[PDB]
C-alpha cells in the first residue's frame, strides 16, 4: 500500500557536506509532516529533525538545530536533508518517518563520519 | 476475557484546577489481539490534548492484549483479572510537566471495568500541551515489563513520543506499578516486552469528538 | 561481556580487522562467530571458529576473510581482504558454550563497515 525509501547515506570526513533523500510511495507528502530520527549502535532512538505538515516551520533538537536545514518539494514526492557542518556525534544512523493512519517507519540508511 | 469481551471505561481527572471526566465504550478480542474503543468527554472542553490521556486510557488495561503461547502462563494481568488490580502510574513529560494517575481494573459481573483518577502538575502556558499543538496522529511503542517480589507486583517502564504540529517530538518517561487486589496466584513474569500499534479515526456522523481508537498489542 | 571494535568506512580493496574480546575471563572455551546484517535484508553468517580449531566461512565469502584466535592475547580477530560494496552490512560478534551447532548465546553491539 505505502512505502518509504531513503537513500544518500555515505561516509563523510569531518567538515564535509552530505545530502540524504527520503522518497514516498502510495500517499501524498504535501498533506503530512515528515520526520528524521537518529539512533546510535546500542542506543535509544531519538528525533533529530522534522518538518511540519504545513511546511511553514521545521523543528530540530538542541544539538543539531541549524545543521540539518531540511527541505521538501511536493511535486517530487521526496524530502531532502542537508548535512551542512559535520561532527563525530553524527555517527549514529538515521531513520525516515511519516505516520498516515497506522504508523510507518522507513528502512533508512546508516551514515558515520569516521 | 477469552473471546470477545465488552468494556466500558469511565474516569475523571484534575489538571491545574480544571476538572474533566471521560467515558467510553468498546470491545476487545484477546484471541485476535484486537481492541476497539470510542471515548467522549462529558465536559464541554478538555483542557489538554487528547493523546496525552489516550495513552493512559489505553495502557491502563493489558488483559485484552494477546500474548504468545509460551508467554500465556507468564502473563500476570490475566491471572489477576478475576479479582482486579490497581495501577499507580507516574509520567514525566519532557518539560511539559507531570501526570500522576491511579487506576483500578476489574471484571465486574460479566463485563470488564476500568476507573482512573488523574492529577496534572508543573504546567505552564506556552507549552505544547497548553497550546494544543499536538496533532491527532499516534505512534507505536514498546513497553518493558519486569517482576518485583519485594512489592509483590509487576513494574512497567517505557518512553512515549508525542508529536507536535511544528514537528517537535516530546519524549515522556512512563513508569507503572501494579498491585493485585486478589490473593490468588500471581505468576509474575520475569521480563517481557509488549509492542503496541494504535491508530485513531473520527466518525463524521456526529459533531462530538469521537476519538475512535484501535489497538493491536502483542507480547514477546 | 563481548566487545567488538576496529570497524570504519573505507574504499574498495582495503583490509580491515575487527577485534572481538570477551571480558569474562577465558575465550577459548567459547565458540566465536561473526554475522553481518545488511541495511534492509536478513542477517547472514559471516564466519565461525570452534573448540577444535575448525574455521567455517560462508561460500560467498570463502577465500577472502580469516578468523584468528590469538593464544597470546586471548582475543578473536576477523581479518578482511578484497572488501567489496556487498559488505556494507554491520558486523556483530557472538559466542556459544556448546561445541555442537546451535544458537549463539552472547552478542555484541557491533560496528558499521562500509565500502566506496
Amino acid at each position: 500500500q505505502v512505502q518509504l525509501v531513503e537513500n544518500g547515506g555515505a561516509c563523510v570526513k569531518p567538515g564535509g557536506s552530505l545530502r540524504l533523500s527520503c522518497a514516498a510511495s502510495g500517499f501524498p507528502v504535501n498533506r503530512y509532516s515528515m520526520r528524521w530520527y537518529r539512533q546510535a549502535p546500542g542506543k535509544e532512538r531519538e528525533w533529530v529533525a522534522g518538518m511540519s505538515s504545513a511546511g511553514d516551520r521545521s523543528s530540530y533538537e538542541d544539538s543539531v538545530k541549524g545543521r540539518f536545514t531540511i527541505s521538501r518539494d511536493d511535486a517530487r514526492n521526496t524530502v531532502y536533508l542537508q548535512m551542512n557542518s559535520l561532527k563525530p556525534e553524527d555517527t549514529a544512523v538515521y531513520y525516515c518517518n511519516v505516520n498516515v493512519g497506522f504508523e510507518y517507519w522507513g528502512q533508512g540508511t546508516q551514515v558515520m563520519v569516521s | 476475557f477469552t473471546g470477545v469481551v465488552p468494556i466500558l471505561v469511565e474516569l475523571d481527572g484534575d489538571v491545574n484546577g480544571h476538572k474533566f471526566s471521560v467515558r467510553g465504550e468498546g470491545e476487545g478480542d484477546a484471541t485476535n489481539g484486537k481492541l476497539t474503543l470510542k471515548f467522549i468527554c462529558t465536559t464541554g472542553k478538555l483542557p489538554v490534548p487528547w493523546p496525552t490521556l489516550v495513552t493512559t486510557l489505553t495502557y491502563g488495561v493489558q488483559c485484552f492484549s494477546r500474548y504468545p503461547d509460551h508467554m500465556k502462563r507468564h502473563d500476570f494481568f490475566k491471572s489477576a483479572m478475576p479479582e482486579g488490580y490497581v495501577q499507580e502510574r507516574t509520567i514525566s513529560f519532557k518539560d511539559d510537566g507531570t501526570y500522576k494517575t491511579r487506576a483500578e481494573v476489574k471484571f465486574e459481573g460479566d463485563t470488564l471495568v476500568n476507573r482512573i483518577e488523574l492529577k496534572g502538575i508543573d504546567f505552564k502556558e506556552d507549552g505544547n500541551i497548553l497550546g494544543h499543538k499536538l496533532e491527532y496522529n499516534f505512534n507505536s511503542h514498546n513497553v518493558y515489563i519486569t517482576a518485583d517480589k519485594q512489592k509483590n507486583g509487576i513494574k512497567a517502564n517505557f518512553k512515549i513520543r508525542h508529536n507536535v504540529e511544528d514537528g517537535s517530538v516530546q519524549l515522556a518517561d512512563h513508569y507503572q506499578q501494579n498491585t493485585p487486589i486478589g490473593d490468588g496466584p500471581v505468576l509474575l513474569p520475569d521480563n517481557h516486552y509488549l509492542s503496541t500499534q494504535s491508530v485513531l479515526s473520527k466518525d463524521p456522523n456526529e459533531k462530538r469528538d469521537h476519538m475512535v481508537l484501535l489497538e493491536f498489542v502483542t507480547a514477546a | 561481556q563481548l566487545v567488538e571494535n576496529g570497524g570504519g568506512c573505507v574504499k574498495a580493496g582495503g583490509s580491515l580487522r575487527l577485534s572481538c574480546a570477551a571480558s569474562q575471563g577465558t575465550l577459548s572455551n567459547l565458540v566465536t562467530g561473526w554475522f553481518r546484517r545488511a541495511p534492509g535484508k536478513e542477517r547472514e553468517f559471516v564466519a565461525n571458529i570452534g573448540r577444535d580449531g575448525l574455521t567455517v566461512y560462508s561460500n560467498s565469502v570463502k577465500g577472502r576473510f580469516t578468523i584468528s584466535r590469538d593464544r597470546a592475547k586471548n582475543t578473536v580477530y576477523l581479518q578482511m581482504d578484497s572488501l567489496k560494496p556487498e559488505d556494507t552490512a554491520v558486523y556483530y560478534c557472538a559466542g556459544r558454550l556448546s561445541r555442537f551447532p546451535g544458537e549463539y548465546d552472547y552478542w555484541s553491539k557491533g560496528t558499521p563497515v562500509m565500502v566506496s
